[PDB]
């Protein structure tokens, strides 16, 4: 029961950790794409304000 | 260069002199504040190319346009 | 001054010295090759996204088209 | 705060128009 318990705990932790890392990796790349998208909007607003000027 | 007129034609108006904040919110220290205010002391006695250069940057095309348009209105009024 | 700093990214090159046995057109094309990696709009048109390309094209038009290029104001004022 | 405020005073005492619409805005 000891061996079985050690193996089980290690497994469930390994699985949940891997999932958490995957979640953080996805959220990072989300912000990376969003910054790129915000930057292009900002450039577009800059261009527009200059045209009015 | 432009310079100030003679005393009897000098149209004075009261200015609300700002309360002094801490040096960190200006040039950084008392020594630096004093150093820089001396540096820019030279520029207070006339208006010329350096002032016009600064005005140009800070106003941009839109600021210049509105100032020109408004100067025209002052002239039209006078 | 803005336009002078824009020049290298806008393909604009100054006249080069021609030694005997060389042509003005021969070296100007050869110098254009050297600074081709700095030509902004073509590089983005090559490697950038439709969004990047459109922003750069708009940006380029704003950078090259200044008042000093062929326009004046004082006449209109008067 | 009060101790320093009444120490600055201790040292100070023992020592010595219708032309443009933009204007309205």
């Amino acid at each position: 029961y000891t061996t079985q318990s050690l193996a089980s705990v290690a497994y469930l932790i390994n699985t949940l950790a891997n999932n958490v890392l995957q979640m953080l990796d996805i959220q990072a790349s989300q912000l990376r794409r969003m910054e790129s998208s915000i930057n292009h909007i900002s450039q577009t607003v800059d261009i527009h304000k200059e045209k009015v000027a | 260069r432009f310079v100030r007129t003679v005393l009897p034609f000098s149209q004075e108006f009261q200015r609300d002199k700002q309360p002094n904040a801490q040096p960190q919110y200006l040039h950084g220290s008392k020594a630096l504040n004093l150093a820089y205010s001396s540096i820019y002391g030279s520029y207070r006695n006339f208006v010329g190319p350096p002032h016009f250069q600064v005005i140009c940057r800070l106003l941009g095309y839109q600021g210049i346009a509105v100032v020109m348009e408004e100067l025209l209105k002052v002239v039209k009024s006078l | 001054c803005d336009l002078l700093h824009a020049a290298p990214f806008q393909n604009i090159l100054p006249r080069v010295h021609v030694k005997e046995g060389e042509r003005l057109d021969a070296k100007m094309k050869r110098l254009e090759s050297k600074y081709a990696p700095l030509h902004l709009v073509p590089l983005i048109e090559r490697l950038g996204t439709p969004q990047q390309i459109a922003i750069a094209r708009e940006g380029d038009l704003l950078t090259k088209e200044r008042l000093c290029c062929g326009l004046s104001m004082f006449e209109v004022i008067l | 705060t009060e101790d320093k405020r009444k120490e600055k005073r201790k040292q100070k005492q023992k020592n010595l128009d219708a032309r443009s619409v933009l204007l309205e805005a």
